């Protein structure tokens, strides 16, 4: 009764194959990221390309952030500095993306300014979460 | 406590150089955005360049690209447009201005520097007084006539007379030199019993006259 | 080169009135949209900063929106101090771009303006030239016309006229016209007269001096 299923969505998560893939995703969203940063001139069409493809990984990373946060439980998972600090950045990666490709009409509302550099600091998240992978 | 100064505008020959300088309080510009924003005389706002100096990051417009250069000094706090190869169309009021970081609004601008690119000669102004005719309510004034280039300052009984004074825009004329006229209301009981100066300062030829206004 | 087209180019409301200010981005620029008030002589102070958030200190019958690629500034109680020329500018792409600006008049009931002339001076006169000087002074509307006349001759083309801004608190106008002679030109005239035109003044009102 909750603690099984706790159980078997551990018994994929904590998998090799998920725990690679999920790595590959990493380096994917990245390599998307500059092939998106070097073509020159784009049409908006292209770009929402290059922005939902960025939304769809963002998305992937959330979903399994919210199953290690339900697999060990929130009391047990939210302890660890060195996954607090990984979900925090998927969160804030994920909400400038969202605002970025698909909220951009409402973001005014928040009354957030410094948007470029937002966006510059969401972007280098995405590569300082490699580098907690590098101790593992 | 925020405040910006700037310095070092003038009058200067098409092909010479000048450097403005912005001295900042109240923040540290080695962690904010600084930028310099001209306007042309009647015109519209022109953004000229920015440095972010935590990013060793400059940026310029086309216009003034190759030719102006900005930077800053964070031990004087102090910003720096160095402008060289200037031209007719470089004749504008340089501001300094400053945002939080480069993708921030500007949120405070300094008052100012006129910049005046031109081979024309500097030259005082001659003053002369607009008497007053013979309650009541007089009004006096004086002319400033013949003068280059702009800005002549002009104030009343060394600015303690504020209340009912026009200071009007200088106009051109044929000559190419600057007149303009200042004038003041006051109640005529007042002519003959209190005394009307007017300062007249003119500091790109370093002219300071004082003229008595009467009847 | 975002291109910030701002409408109207200028305008002029009552006190209380509510105005509005539009600008269309050439393409979309997200909310980093500022509005900036500047008044005559001075430097612009920021009013509003990403599209819609108020800075602070700034009165609140200053607002920003946006829809897209249009921005709008509205003065929603227009008051005296009012008066001004407001700028939007974006500041996502490089180069930071503004608007032409849109000037802002307050209007007012009418007043009629006090003429003064002013014949010119003895030490002016030395120099072999004689400016001769018309002062309409506090009136509004804006719109005055003044006509020199030398011997009920009809002058052209020898003066020049300028314009103080409008006043922040009772919100009129002042001008000065000059007209300028040669000192011996002068000296052949006896009757300087200005007749100004206005709508304060149910007809043209003349001030004079002779000699
Ligand atoms: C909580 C605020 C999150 C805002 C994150 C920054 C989003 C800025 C994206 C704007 C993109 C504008 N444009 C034209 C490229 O679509
Ligand atoms: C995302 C961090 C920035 C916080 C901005 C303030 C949050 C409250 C959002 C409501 C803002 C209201 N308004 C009219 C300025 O848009
Ligand atoms: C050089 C590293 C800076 C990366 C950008 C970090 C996000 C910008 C956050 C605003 C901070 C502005 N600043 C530098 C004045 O603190
Ligand atoms: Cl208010």
């Amino acid at each position: 009764g909750v603690g099984r299923v706790q159980f078997r969505v551990r018994a994929v998560i904590d998998h090799l194959g998920m725990r690679v893939f999920g790595v590959f995703l990493i380096f994917l969203d990245i390599i998307l990221m500059i092939i998106d940063l070097s073509l020159p001139g784009k049409s908006e069409s292209s770009q929402s390309f290059y922005d939902g493809m960025a939304l769809a990984l963002s998305c992937y990373f959330m979903l399994d952030l919210g199953l290690r946060i339900f697999a060990y439980g929130p009391k047990n998972f939210f302890t660890n500095p060195w996954e607090v600090a990984d979900g925090l950045i998927i969160v804030v990666t994920f909400v400038v993306t969202i605002f970025y490709t698909v909220l951009d009409e409402y973001v005014q509302e928040t009354g957030a300014d410094g948007l470029g550099e937002l966006v510059v600091l969401a972007r280098l998240l995405r590569v300082v979460r490699l580098a907690r992978i590098f101790y593992s | 406590e925020v405040q910006l100064v700037e310095s070092g505008g003038g009058l200067v020959q098409p092909g010479g150089s000048l450097r403005l300088s912005c001295a900042a309080s109240g923040f540290n510009v080695s962690s904010s955005s600084i930028h310099w924003v001209r306007q042309a005389p009647g015109k519209g706002l022109e953004w000229v360049a920015s440095i972010s100096s935590y990013y060793g990051y400059t940026s310029y417009a086309d216009s003034v690209k190759g030719r102006f250069t900005i930077s800053a000094d964070t031990s004087k706090n102090t910003a720096y447009l160095q402008m060289n190869s200037l031209r007719a169309e470089d004749t504008a009021v340089y501001y300094c201005a400053r945002s939080y970081s480069w993708s921030y609004a500007i949120d405070y601008w300094g008052q100012g520097t006129l910049v005046t690119v031109s081979s024309a000669s500097t030259k005082g102004p001659s003053v002369f007084p607009l008497a007053p005719s013979s309650g009541g309510t007089a009004a006096l004034g004086c002319l400033v006539k013949d003068y280059f280039p702009e800005p002549v300052t002009v104030s009343w009984n060394s600015g303690a007379l504020t209340s009912g004074v026009h200071t009007f825009p200088a106009v051109l004329q044929s000559s190419g030199l600057y007149s303009l006229s200042s004038v003041v209301t006051v109640p005529s009981s007042s002519l003959g019993t209190q005394t009307y100066i007017c300062n007249v300062n003119h500091k790109p030829s370093n002219t300071k006259v004082d003229k008595k206004v009467e009847p | 080169d975002i291109q910030m087209t701002q409408s109207p180019s200028s305008l002029s409301a009552s006190v209380g009135d509510r105005v509005t200010i539009t600008c269309r981005a050439s393409q979309s620029v997200s909310s980093a949209v500022a509005w900036y008030q500047q008044k005559p002589g001075k430097a612009p102070k920021l009013l509003i900063y990403s599209a819609s958030s108020l800075y602070s200190g700034v009165p609140s019958r200053f607002s920003g929106s946006g829809s897209g690629t249009d921005f709008t500034l509205t003065i929603s109680s227009l008051q005296p101090e009012d008066f001004a020329t407001y700028y939007c500018q974006q500041y996502f792409y490089w180069p930071i771009t503004f608007g032409q600006g849109t000037k802002v008049e307050i209007k007012r009931t009418v007043a009629a303006p006090s003429v003064f002339i002013f014949p010119p001076s003895d030490e002016q006169l030395k120099s072999g030239t004689a400016s001769v000087v018309c002062l309409l002074n506090n009136f509004y509307p804006r719109e005055a016309k003044v006509q020199w006349k030398v011997d009920n001759a009809l002058q052209a083309g020898n003066s020049q006229e300028s314009v103080t801004e409008q006043d922040s608190k009772d919100s009129t106008y002042s001008l000065s016209s000059t007209l300028t002679l040669s000192k011996a030109d002068y000296e052949k005239h006896k009757v300087y007269a200005c007749e100004v035109t206005h709508q304060g003044l149910s007809s043209p009102v003349t001030k004079s001096f002779n000699r």
